[PDB]
């Protein structure tokens, strides 16, 4: 019951959860590009010159 | 590439920090461990109060009051062996104790 002292200790080995892996994948996901405006179908001149 | 092989015992191998400086120089110091007395509740494997008296001064270290270290409640301390002739890292279970010189009250 005496607990005597021992000597120095060479390495801590530093146990710690590994890195999140397959998590993000390999291509990159953007948001896709809002659509440049349509000249819409159906489009007639409605306006006849009077007379 | 080194290698060991992992092997868990289980007992505590006591570990000491010190409030004044490195060990350094191991001579003539008692070291006595003081546990709590009921075992009903886990306070037989938690509380634990560690004597390391010197003839100089003497040292009081604990694992309840406001001056315990907070590195073996958010960690566990482990202390490997490597017993290199079998060639195993046979690991026990370990606990840090932080001391601090007892003065007067």
């Amino acid at each position: 019951g005496g607990l005597t002292c021992a000597s120095a200790p060479q390495g801590t080995l530093r146990i710690l959860e590994g890195p999140q892996q397959s998590l993000s994948g390999s291509p990159l996901q953007p948001i896709p590009a809002s659509p440049p405006p349509q000249i819409p179908p159906g489009l007639r001149p409605r306006f006849c010159a009077f007379g | 590439l080194p290698s060991a092989r992992w092997q868990y015992c289980g007992q505590r191998a006591v570990l000491v920090q010190f409030s004044n400086g490195k060990l350094q120089s191991p001579g003539n110091m008692r070291f006595t461990l003081y546990e709590n007395k009921d075992s009903t509740n886990p306070r037989k494997r938690n509380q634990r109060i560690l004597a390391a008296e010197t003839d100089r001064l003497s040292y009081v270290g604990n694992n309840f009051g406001t001056g315990a270290l907070k590195c073996n409640t958010l960690c566990r301390h482990f202390v490997g062996i490597l017993n290199k002739t079998s060639g195993q890292m046979e690991v026990y279970d370990a606990e840090l104790f932080n001391m601090q010189p007892l003065f007067s009250d």
